[PDB]
C-alpha cells in the first residue's frame, strides 16, 4: 500500500510487497500520465529513488508518500 | 506489453525492436473513442523522431496506422484531435499574445528611443545588439512550426 | 432572435474606443470594471477575470429578477486557491450561506491560458466539466466535489455519502466548441447564461463575436438581455 | 507626493498632470544605486505610452530625465539594467527555445505527413489552416519587439 | 495590525484603525511592487475589498489577513 | 592554466554526438546521467536539473577528497518544495545529519528559466545569495533562514538567535555576469565550485564555452579538474 | 504651386513651410477620380515621415485630409487604392513564395545535412553562423510592415 | 556521360538510375579547384530532393561524396563556396534590407494610422486583413531558410 | 451552370499529385505541359508561362471548331522582345501571316511579377488593356500600337493612320479584379476565353479555385469546356 | 554553323548539320549554364523549337540565330 | 598606421547624424552628395551611385595631385548603358579625350545588388575583374574589351589586335573577400584606391568600417586620405 | 525642342530655350513620375547635368536626347 502524489496534488493510490523493483512500480505510474518518464524523477522523503534502488534497500513505510516532480532547466 | 512499455517512455530503438508489426502494434492498442487517447499516442510515436530513415519511416507508417483506425470512426471528434494536438504543439494558446504585444508598445518605444540618444553609452548599443542575437534571443520555437505547417498546407 | 441598436452601438464604441485606462464604466457587486478591463471584450482579445467575476454576477441577479433556480455563484479567484489550499483555507469563504440550499452552483475555472466552467447542479445531485476546448477534467470536479463533502460534514457535521454524487466532462460533440485561440472567455459565461436557465447550448461560433458585444453592453447597463 | 501615487499606478493624464516639472520630479525622485529601480522605474513611465504627442513626448522627455541622471554615476550597473530589462520584455529568458524547438521537430514532422496522406480527410485541411490563420497563433509579440530593435540598432 | 499574504508568501505586515478608506492601503503596498495595482485585486475572506470600501463596513479583525491575487486572462 | 586533451576531447563527443538519447554515461548519488541528460551542456543548451543535482554533488565528493570545508548540498527540487510546504513538509527531508556540523551549504535555485545560487556559509553565521542574470534575491534568503531557524528550534529544541545571522545579495559588479540567456546554468555550479573552496570568482564569460566541456567530462569520470 | 513643388520631391521641411493650410492645400490638389494618383500622392506625403512629432502630425493630418476627400466621392475604387497600396508596400507581389520555398527545399535539406557531417571542417560553422547573424540576412523588411499592419489591426 | 546527361536537367528518377556508384560518380566527374562548379554541382544535386527516404538518402550520400572530394583539397576557397551557397539560396544579398525598410517607416506610419480613423469604411478593415492574410503575403521564403540553418548550428 | 465529373476529378489529381515533375501530360502547339508546368495550377501557385502560351492557345482552336472570330494569339515571350527590340527585332515573327486579316488579336502581358491581357479587337480598330490588379497601362497600348503601324507600313507599305485607332485601359470598376497576389494567372486567361468570345466579364473570385481545376482538365485533354 | 543568344547577350556560336534533332543542341546548350533546362525554352524566330523538331523540320539558315528566354511567372 | 581626429569624428556624426536629408554636403565633378546620399556610409548600409561616382573621381584628381598614372574612371551608369546599347550607343559617351591615352582606366560595376570593379589597367595590356563576393565575370571583361577595340577601330579607324590583349577574373584567395553582405561597395572603392596606386591589396575586413568613415570625411572635405 | 528616355523607353518629349536652368526641366519631369527626383539623375551624352547647369554651359543640340537613370546601391 502506498501513494505517488504527484507536482499538483493528484493522489494515485498504489500497492506493492517491500522486495522487489521500484522500476515496475516506474513505468507502471508513468503509464497513466501526459508526459513520459524521464520528464518525471521519484523523490521519497528526499532522496531520489533509482531504479536499481527497492523498497528493501529504502526501508520505507507502508502507507508512505513517493513525491514525483518534473524536470527543471535555467539559462 | 511490448506497446505500453514503449508508450511508457519511447525510444528510437524502442520503437525498432518491435519489428513491422509495431505499425499497426501500437495503432490498435490505442483506443479512438476520445481524441485524446489518440492524441496522447501521435505524441509519443513521433516524439521519437530523429533524422534517420530508419525511424522516419517507423514513425511515419506508424502513425498512419493510428490515423487511418482513427478517422475510421464516428467516436471520434476529427475538430478536437486537431484542436488539442495545435495547443499542445504551443502553436495555439500559450500567451495572451494579444496583451503581451500591448505591453511592450510603450517599454518598446521607450529603448528604442534611448538607444538614440546623445546620453547612450556608446559602448553600450553594442552590447544591446550582441544581446539580443544570441540563440536565445533569436531562436523562435512555435513561430517557426507555424511556417513549416503553412508551406505543406499550401501544397508546395 | 435579435437585432442591434444603432445608438446603443455606438455606445458601446465610447467603451472599447480610445480614452482613459481606467475611467470606471460600470460598479456593482464590490467589482469596478474599467475601460482597461472591458476592452478585453474586443474582437479576438482575451477576457481578463473581472469581465467574468462580474456578468458571472449579473447571472446571478437575472435568475432572482426573472426567476431561476437558486443560483450561487464563486470567484474566479476561487477553484485555484481550492486546488492548493484545502478546505481549511477556504472555509471563511462561504460566509452568510448555506450552499446546500442552493440549486444550481456556477463555478468558472482558470488553467493558466484558458477558461473552463464547471456546473454544481445541486438538485440533481451531480456536477458537469463544460470545456468549449475539448480539454477534459476530471480530476477537477473529483477535487471540487472533495470542498462540498468537506463544506459539509464540517460546515454542519452532517457527512456527505459520496454515492448519490456524480461528475462527468461534457464531450466536444455534445456541446459547441470553440474555433479559434481567443474566444474561450465567451463559451465559459455563455455556457452559463444557458445551463443557468436550465435551457440547450444551441449556440455557436459563427454568432460569438455579436455575444461580445451584446456583452459589454450588458455590463454596462447591468441589464441581461 | 504626486511622483509616488503616479508611480503606484501610472496613467497618460497621471504624467500629465505633473507639467512640465514631472521630467526631472520622477527622474529625480529615483534612486539610481541598484539598477533595478531604476528598470522598475523605465517600466512604468513608458507602460504609459499611447500614439498621441501629448503623452509620446511626456514619455520621452521623461525617460531622458532618468536615463542622463542614471548613467552619469558610477554606483550604476548599465549592463545589469540593460540586461534586466531585456529579461522583462521577454526578449531574453522566457523558454527554453533550444528545447522548445527540439520537441515540435518530431509532432512537426508528423502532422506535416499526416496532412499529406489521402486519408486526411479534405474537410480538415481548410480547417487546420483557418486555426493557425487565427491571431493568437499569427501575432508574435516578443519576436517582434526585438527586430525593431534591431533595425534602430542597426541605424537605419 | 494586519498582513496581506500574496500570491506566493510575502508577508508585508501592516497596520491601521478601522474607520478610513482601505484605498489608503491599497497604493500603499503596490507602492513597493514590481507591478502596478491593476495587476492585482485585493480579496479580504472572498468578497472583493472595493476601494469605496472601509475596515469599518467590512468588520475585519485585527491580524487578519488581506490576501491579494494577479489577474487572470483566458482565450 | 589548463588545456585540452586531444583523446579525452573526442571522448565527450561521444558523449555529446549521435547515439542513444537514454544510454546512461555515469552513475552515482543515486542519479543516472543520461545522453539526454548530459546533452544539455552542449553550446547555448539550457542545462537541466540532473547536469546540477550531479556536478553539486561531486563538488561535495571533490571537497572530502582534497579535504575542504564540510559541505553540505542541497536538491535542486528542494527550495521551490520549501517555497510552498513550510518546514513541516520538509522536515524527515534532512535525514541522517545535523545541518549545523557543516560549514558550508550550498543550496541550488530555481526561478522559472533560471539558475539562482544560495551558499549559506554556516561557519560566519550569514548565507549569500549569488544571482549571475543581476536578478535580485531577497525574500529567497529570508525564507530559508526561515528553514534552519526551524531546522533547529524544531529538530533540537535549541532556539537560534536571529541576530547572529545574515544574508545578503552579491551586486553585479561583485561577481560575473553572463552576456547570453543560456549559460546560468554553469554560472552557478562555477560558483559553487570555488565559493566552496573559499575561492574568489576570478572567472567570466570568454572561458565559460570550455567549463562546460570539462564539466561534460568531469562528470564522465566523476573526477573533478 | 507649392504644392506641386513639395510633390516633385518632398521633404519634412518641405511640407512644414505650406504651414496649417497644406493639409487640405495637398489633399484639394490631389484627383481621386482614379485610385492611383490617390495612392501616388498618400505615398509621397508619408515618404516624409521621420520620429518628430513635426513631422509626424503634419503627415497624419494630411493624410487624413486626402483620405477623407478620397472616401467621399463614388468615383473612388477603395480596393483598388488598397491593393496598389500594398503592392507598393511589397505587402503584395514581390516574389513568387510558392516557388521560392520549393526550390530551397532540396539545397535546405542539403546544406543543413553538410554542416551536421564529421567532414565539415569545425572552422567553418562558426563563420556560417556568423555569416546568416549579419543584418543583411537578419533584417526582415515587409515581413515586418506586414506584421505590425496585423497587431493594428486586430485593434492592439 | 551518364552524369553530364542527369547533370544538364536533374531529376529524382535521373539520379536514382545511376545506381550505388552515383554517389561518386557525380563527385569525380566535378572539378574542386573553383568553388563555382562544386556550387553550381552541390545545387543541382539537391534541387532534386523530395520527401522520399529513395531520392534523401540519394542526395545526401552524393553530397557527401562531392564534399569530401572538395574539403580534401588546397585549390578550394571554403569560405567562397559557402558564401556563394548563401547568394543563390537568397539567404544573402537579395535585398537592400536597410533602406527597403528605410522606406516603409513612413507608408507603414501612415497605413496603420490610416485604418484606425473613423472616416476609414468599417467594410474595408476587413478586406486589408484578410489580404496580408492571403499566402502570398503571409509565406516567407528565405526567412525562413535562414532560420532553419540556425537551428541545426546550434546543433539542437 | 456546371459541376464536375467525380471520375475526372480523381484524373486531375494524378496531374497534379505526386510523381515524376517531367512526365509530360499533354502536347501540341510545339508545346510540352509537364508535371511541373501543369502543377503551377494548384491552388494560390503562380501560373508559369507554358500553363498559359497553351490554353492562350487552345483559346484559337476553339475559336475555329465553334466559330468565333478570326483570333490571333501572340505569345508571353513577345511583349518583353519588343518591348526592347522595336520591329525589325520582331520582323520575322509574323511569319505566315497577314494580322490585319484577323478580327481579334489577344497579347498576354509580364511586368516580372504580374499577369496583365491586352486585347487588340482589330475589328472596331482599337485596343483594350484588362489588368486584374488595378495596375494601368497606358505605356503598354501606345508601344504596341506602335507595333501595328510598323507591322503595315513596313510589312505592306501601306501606312496606318492612327486617329482611326484607339486603345483604353479597361477600369477596376467594369471588370472583375482579384482578391489575392496569386490568380492574377487566370484572371488573364479566363479574360480571353469571354473577350475572345465577344461576351462579358461576368466572373468573379468565389469561382476561380474551380476554374483553375477544370484549366487543368481543360490542357489535359486540350478539350476547352 | 549556328549561334544562341540568351536573355542578355551571351554570343555562344554552334555549329550542327540540318537533319538531326535539336534535342541534342539543347542539352548541349542548358550544360554549361547556372540553371537547367526547363527553366529555358528555345525559340527560333518566335514559334518554340520543340524536342520533337529537327532543323530538317525547321527550314533553319545556316548561321541564324535561336533565341533563348527563361521562364516566366506571374500571380 | 593612422589614427582618428577626435574633433573630425564629431565632424563626421553631424554629416551621418540627424538632420535633413537633402542639405548638400559637398559639390563637384558636377555630382552633389547630399545628406541621404553620404548617409549610405553607415555602419552595415549600402552605397548608392553617388558616394561612388565621386570617391571613384577623387581618386582621379589624388592621381594627379600625387602624381600616379593617368587615370580614366567611368561612371556606374556606363557598363549597364554599354551591356545593352553596344558601342554606337555610347559613342558620345567619350568626349573630349583619347582613351588609350591614359595608363589605367578604373571602371564601376553594378550587378543587381552588387558592386564589383574591372581595372582595365592600359599599359601591360590587359584588364582584371576584382570581386569581392568571389563572384565571377569572364563575359564582363570579354564584353568591355570588346567596348575598346571599336572605341579604336571606330574612333580612330586604327584596329586593335585582341592578341596582345588580356582579361582575367582575380581568384578569392588573391585578394580580400568580404564576410557580410553589405560591405561590397567599399571593397570596390578600395580596391581602386590601391590598384591606381599600383599598390598591392593588403587590406581587410577587421578594417572596413573606419574605411567608412574617413571615406565619409575624405568626401567632405575632397581631400583623399 | 527636346527628348528625356528614361531607363526603359518611355518618350517624353520636352521644350526650352538654351539659356535658363535646367532644374526647372528637372522638377517639372519629376513631376509624371511613380517615384521622385533623387531616386533619378539627369545624363547627357555622359555627363551629369547638375542643377548649376544650365543648355548654355552646355552646348545641347535641339532635338537632343537627355537619358535618365534610376540610383543603384550594392552591397
Amino acid at each position: 500500500k502506498l501513494k505517488v502524489i504527484g507536482q499538483d496534488s493528484s493522489e494515485i493510490h498504489f500497492k506493492v510487497k517491500m522486495t522487489t523493483h521500484l522500476k515496475k512500480l516506474k513505468e507502471s505510474y508513468c503509464q497513466r500520465q501526459g508526459v513520459p518518464m524521464n520528464s518525471l524523477r521519484f523523490l521519497f522523503e528526499g532522496q531520489r529513488i533509482a531504479d536499481n534502488h527497492t523498497p528493501k534497500e529504502l526501508g520505507m513505510e507502508e502507507e508512505d508518500v513517493i513525491e514525483v516532480y518534473q524536470e527543471q532547466t535555467g539559462g | 506489453a511490448d506497446v505500453s512499455t514503449f508508450l511508457a517512455f519511447p525510444s528510437p530503438e524502442k520503437l525498432l525492436r518491435l519489428g513491422p508489426k509495431s505499425s499497426v502494434l501500437i495503432a490498435q492498442q490505442t483506443d479512438t473513442s476520445d481524441p485524446e487517447k489518440v492524441v496522447s499516442a501521435f505524441l509519443k510515436v513521433s516524439s521519437v523522431f530523429k533524422d534517420e530513415a530508419t525511424v522516419r519511416m517507423a514513425v511515419q507508417d506508424a502513425v498512419d496506422a493510428l490515423m487511418q483506425k482513427a478517422f475510421n470512426s464516428s467516436s471520434f471528434n476529427s475538430n478536437t484531435f486537431l484542436t488539442r494536438l495545435l495547443v499542445h504543439m504551443g502553436l495555439l494558446k500559450s500567451e495572451d499574445k494579444v496583451k503581451a504585444i500591448a505591453n511592450l508598445y510603450g517599454p518598446l518605444m521607450a529603448l528604442n528611443h534611448m538607444v538614440q540618444q546623445d546620453y547612450f553609452p556608446k559602448a553600450l548599443a553594442p552590447l544591446l545588439l550582441a544581446f539580443v542575437t544570441k540563440p536565445n534571443s533569436a531562436l523562435e520555437s512555435s513561430s517557426f512550426a507555424r511556417h513549416s505547417l503553412l508551406q505543406t498546407l499550401y501544397k508546395v | 432572435l435579435l437585432e442591434l441598436t444603432e445608438d446603443m452601438e455606438k455606445e458601446i464604441s465610447n467603451a472599447l474606443g480610445h480614452g482613459p485606462q481606467d475611467e470606471i464604466l460600470s460598479s456593482a457587486f464590490k467589482l469596478r470594471i474599467t475601460r482597461g478591463d472591458i476592452q478585453t471584450l474586443k474582437n479576438y482579445h482575451w477576457l481578463n477575470d473581472e469581465v467574468i467575476n462580474f456578468y458571472m454576477n449579473l447571472l446571478v441577479e437575472r435568475n432572482k429578477k426573472q426567476g431561476y433556480p437558486a443560483l450561487h455563484v464563486f470567484s474566479t479567484f476561487f477553484y485555484p486557491k481550492l486546488k492548493s489550499g484545502g478546505y481549511q483555507a477556504v472555509k471563511r469563504w462561504t460566509k452568510g450561506v448555506n450552499l446546500f440550499e442552493q440549486e444550481i452552483i456556477l463555478v468558472p475555472i482558470h488553467r493558466k491560458v484558458h477558461w473552463s466552467l464547471v456546473v454544481i447542479d445541486l438538485r440533481k445531485k451531480c456536477l458537469k466539466y463544460l470545456d468549449s476546448m475539448g480539454q477534459k477534467g476530471h480530476r477537477i470536479c473529483e477535487i471540487l466535489l472533495q470542498y462540498l463533502q468537506d463544506e459539509s460534514k464540517t460546515k454542519r457535521n452532517s457527512d456527505l455519502n459520496l454515492l448519490e454524487w456524480t461528475h462527468h466532462s461534457m464531450k466536444p460533440h455534445e456541446i459547441p466548441q470553440q474555433l479559434n485561440g481567443s474566444d474561450s472567455g465567451m463559451f465559459t459565461c455563455k455556457y452559463a447564461d444557458y445551463i443557468s436557465r436550465d435551457k440547450p447550448i444551441t449556440f455557436t461560433q459563427h454568432q460569438m463575436p455579436l455575444f461580445r458585444k451584446k456583452m459589454v453592453w450588458e455590463i454596462l447597463h447591468q441589464q441581461l438581455l
